[PDB]
């Protein structure tokens, strides 16, 4: 029975013998492992031999011995040698090891051998002794009811096999199923599959299943258009909406892809779409007509501006430069974004005539922030401003072009040929000063339009600008044409942007190009590593402070341990303050998956003797803390506002006004004394300059909208990164440097609404869902779960944040679906009974219709 | 499912956590450096 | 599902080694008011 005699005595005649012995070792095999080990080498020596038959048991053998040894990478081998013998079924402590440590070496080859060929799971490319635990394991699992282990595994080992055949049998088409398994394919699958390439046939196997839509999800479709950015899936799924005509199911498809959609896929879904055919019902929604309508008519409702303590912040003083008007003028904005109302610059008189030249840039911007959202008379809000009706001065004219940008980004396509032609006559030379002017809010208008779009011509326009090194215009020349390559952008106009930088040294312009080669690469992950290593190895104060930036755009999303360690290391080896504090603030923007430990790591760098390591911490808390939950945060930014420093209270305040957004009524006890710094640091002499200054824009935040809009930023309703949001952070970085770059952050403010509207066209009702929420809906700033209806439960404020307790009531007109399914910025809910008393209420949407 | 998610969100601490400890280390020497030119 | 808990162990494991870095910390901090 003991192996080692046995083993040895393997070099005498009478095999048949040796079968005997060899089945008395079995029994022992579990027991003593130690004088076998060294008798081992007569196993494995007789596995080549073609006379040796008893390599099946030899195998068994084998298996249990180099494994309590220690050697958990024999254990595989030798189990699988005999591919008998080997029972995977069993329940044992033996079995799991071994398929956990294949499925481990499984792994790593998988990404190893997708060069040599993508078939390798189906081929014998992969030595099998890795494939026969690895396909014997899904299988047991797939018996046994469980798709955890089913589908994580296979995602980490690259095999779409498992995906697709092992999708057909757990079919359970109660409709509710198969919803849920394709879920956590898609979420998985972006934080697990590093190559690109493979997720992206994961997406399109789910669309077959889904294509004859038996009542199906329609919002996981939705996701699978808009990463792979395909146009034949996308027209695809019109298709089959007029197949099966259904009003309220193609409008809440519709409604949801224009969000979402990049501004490649934008054109897609219009331009595209009208050439293969399309539908007139949903033409116009993807064209934005109904979206900017949401804007529009959502907040113009109910909006609460609490004109008693805003009439006191600007009544203050009519001094302080620009510094002042600044931030009264682009808080306002925030109130009324949306709503188009002019009573800062109609209503009240004083307050714009008090501002110089560089500051009526801020009252003229305003209006692009307010009126955003208008496709139609956004145009007649700047008319006097606009070319050929002059102005009162060329300086005040520039900003009449740059409210153009903010209003029509990503729909300014109309206004493309208009703001080309003005910088083209311009692009010769400047005799005058406030000739840069009016082309700067050309540049950075027409930057916003074509946003996200790659055109030549605007490259090709704003080029010659750059040439003529311009100090004003300059600088928005680089900012236009970097919108413009967003995404997988041009990569010859990586190293000609590149190398204009060191060829002219000019303030704005080479912090200019720092920014547009930031912009240039996202999404690339280290595809953009050539131009990060040429920034980082640069002494040059302005290269190494886009160079954070640049490492923020690539990496976000999804969060890398390399791009964690290159930002730490920046901000602290490097001695200036400004790139310390883009460092830190680029960090926010790889961390926003996990708003969780956010606060823990900004608090370590929280304690130096820096001021702008505190300042650039402070901001970069906020943004993945805004829209999250995680109140904490608020504590980490508590000591940041005591400090005697003028920047860093001013990016506390703000960062206070992002988290707290609807933290009030018994949420947060910190939105007490937030409420009171409004008024207290604008009339103390005893604070900073600079800290009222965002004191009043930290008011105009929680209140924007008519404490509506939030900045959402990696949310479940966008399914990816915001383009539009991230970019508009990144400019809020630059603020008392040059001047207030406030007004690229409108376009992170979307309202929180729920409401069924109807199943055909716009309707905007009034009614009452009665639902349990906590009560934000009466709160206004002033001079559990218990199963508790509320009053109203209608579009206003509610909270979006806790809403997953909001149920949805059948009682009325309208149906449930997705049991309330939460997407504010699309809603549209099924209404089984149209064109009945619903109290409808006709809104002003025609206005910009 | 939310225990596999819970655990990979923790490794973000530790990442950055690790090469943080050498930070300080030679933050520690250019503290030491400037405590010799105020003295 | 031993594999991801055999993961979770590191986890623990450099917790302990984060606790030194809470010992550093502290003596810098005490360094940056000083200076």
């Amino acid at each position: 029975t003991t192996a080692a005699p046995l083993l040895a005595l393997l070099r005498e005649n009478q095999d048949s013998v040796k079968t005997y012995a060899l089945e008395s070792i079995n029994n022992v095999v579990d027991q003593l492992w130690s004088e076998i080990s060294n008798e081992l080498p007569d196993i494995e020596a007789l596995y080549d031999d073609d006379t040796f038959s008893d390599r099946e048991m030899a195998a068994l053998i084998a298996s249990k011995v180099y494994y309590n040894l220690g050697e958990y990478e024999s254990a595989v081998k030798y189990a699988l040698a005999a591919k008998d013998r080997f029972d995977i079924d069993e329940k044992s402590q033996f079995v799991e090891t071994i398929v956990s440590k294949s499925i481990e070496m499984y792994v790593q080859e998988a990404s190893k051998q997708y060069t040599k060929d993508e078939q390798f799971y189906t081929k014998d490319i992969i030595d099998p002794k890795l494939t026969s635990i690895f396909e014997r394991m899904i299988e047991k699992c797939l018996k046994a009811s469980e798709l955890k282990l089913a589908l994580g595994i296979a995602l980490e080992g690259y095999r779409l096999d498992i995906i697709e055949s092992a999708l057909k049998s757990k079919l359970d088409q109660s409709t509710s199923e198969n919803v849920k398994i394709i879920n956590y394919l898609l979420t998985l699958a972006i934080t697990t599959v590093t190559n690109s390439k493979f997720r992206s046939s994961i997406l399109r196997k789910s669309f077959d299943f889904l294509m004859n839509m038996p009542n199906c999800d329609y919002l996981t479709l939705n996701k699978v258009v808009v990463n792979l950015n395909d146009a034949g899936l996308a027209l695809q799924l019109f298709k089959k909406l007029k197949e099966e005509n259904d009003e309220g199911l193609s409008a809440q498809i519709a409604f949801d892809l224009v969000s979402s959609a990049s501004q490649q896929l934008l054109e897609i879904l219009v331009t595209e779409l009208t050439a293969q055919g399309y539908d007139p019902a949903l033409l116009n929604i993807l064209s934005g007509l109904p979206t900017c309508d949401y804007y529009n008519t959502f907040l113009l409702n109910n909006k609460n501006i609490d004109i008693g303590l805003l009439n006191k912040s600007k009544s203050s003083l009519d001094g302080k430069f620009s510094l002042f008007h600044t931030a009264v003028s682009v808080a306002n904005g925030f109130m009324h974004a949306g709503t188009t109302d002019n009573s800062f610059i109609k209503a009240n008189l004083p307050w714009l005539g008090k501002a110089q030249n560089w500051a009526k840039f801020t009252a003229t911007a305003s209006l692009g922030v307010i009126h955003k959202g208008n496709l139609l008379e956004g145009k007649k809000v700047m008319a006097p401003y606009l070319p050929g009706s002059r102005a009162s001065s060329r300086f005040i004219k520039g900003g009449s072009l740059y409210g153009l940008g903010l209003i029509y980004a990503g729909f300014g396509r109309d206004t493309t040929d208009y703001l080309k032609n003005i910088i083209v006559e311009n692009s010769g030379t400047s005799g005058d000063e406030d000739v840069d002017v009016l082309l700067h809010g050309a540049s950075l208008g027409i930057g916003l339009a074509a946003m996200g779009s790659a055109n030549i011509e605007v490259y090709e326009a704003l080029k010659e600008v750059l040439y003529n090194d311009s100090a004003t215009s300059g600088e928005a020349a680089a900012l236009g044409m970097g919108l413009c390559m967003l995404g997988t952008g041009k990569p010859e106009a990586i190293h000609d942007m590149f190398t204009y930088s060191q060829e002219t040294q000019h303030g704005n312009i080479t912090r200019g190009l720092a920014v547009g080669l930031a912009l240039i690469n996202y999404g690339r992950q280290e595809l953009a590593d050539d131009l990060i290593t040429k920034m980082l190895a640069s002494d040059e104060s302005l290269l190494r402070y886009g160079g954070a930036f640049t490492i923020a755009l690539a990496y976000a999303g999804t969060g890398n341990n390399s791009a964690v360690k290159r930002l730490l290391h920046v901000a602290v080896s490097d001695s200036n303050d400004d790139v310390r504090r883009a460092a830190v603030i680029a960090l926010g923007f790889v961390l926003l998956r996990d708003y969780t430990t956010v606060p823990r790591i900004v608090q370590l760098l929280s304690k130096s003797h820096n001021a702008h390591v505190r300042c650039g911490t402070a901001f970069a808390l906020g943004i993945a803390c805004a829209g999250k939950g995680l109140q904490s945060a608020i504590d980490v930014l508590d000591p940041l506002t005591k400090d005697p420093v003028d920047f860093v209270r001013q990016a506390a305040m703000i960062a206070l006004s992002m988290i707290l957004i609807q933290q009030t009524e018994k949420l947060n006890p910190q939105v007490a004394d937030i409420n009171k710094n409004f008024l207290s640091v604008i009339t103390n002499k005893h604070q900073e300059g600079l800290a009222k200054f965002g004191a009043c824009v930290a008011q105009g935040i929680m209140n924007a909208g008519g404490r509506n809009v939030t900045i959402q930023l990696e949310n479940a309703d966008t399914g990816t990164l915001d383009t539009k949001s991230v970019v508009g952070l990144v400019m809020f970085s630059q603020f008392w440097y040059w001047f207030p770059l406030a007004h690229f952050l409108s376009l992170s403010f979307t309202p929180t609404t729920v409401i069924g509207i109807r199943g055909s066209d716009q309707a905007i009702p009034k009614f009452q869902m009665n639902c349990y929420a906590k009560e934000d809906a009466f709160s206004y700033p002033r001079m559990k779960y218990s199963s508790k209806p509320y009053k109203v439960d209608n579009m206003t404020r509610i909270l979006p944040q806790q809403s997953r307790y909001i149920s949805f009531i059948k009682d009325d007109r309208f149906v449930p679906v997705r049991k309330f399914k939460g997407n504010n910025g699309v809603v549209v809910l099924r209404d089984r009974e149209p064109k009945e008393p619903v109290a409808l209420i006709e809104t002003v949407r025609q206005m910009k219709d | 499912y939310f225990k596999l998610k819970k655990l990979e969100k923790e490794y973000e601490l530790l990442t950055l956590q690790e090469d943080y400890i050498k930070d300080e280390q030679r933050h520690l020497k250019r503290e030491l450096k400037r405590a010799q030119e105020e003295v | 599902e031993q594999k991801i808990q055999e993961t979770e162990l590191k986890i623990r494991s450099k917790t302990e080694n984060v606790r030194r870095l809470e010992a550093q910390r502290n003596a810098l901090n005490d360094k940056v008011r000083f200076i």
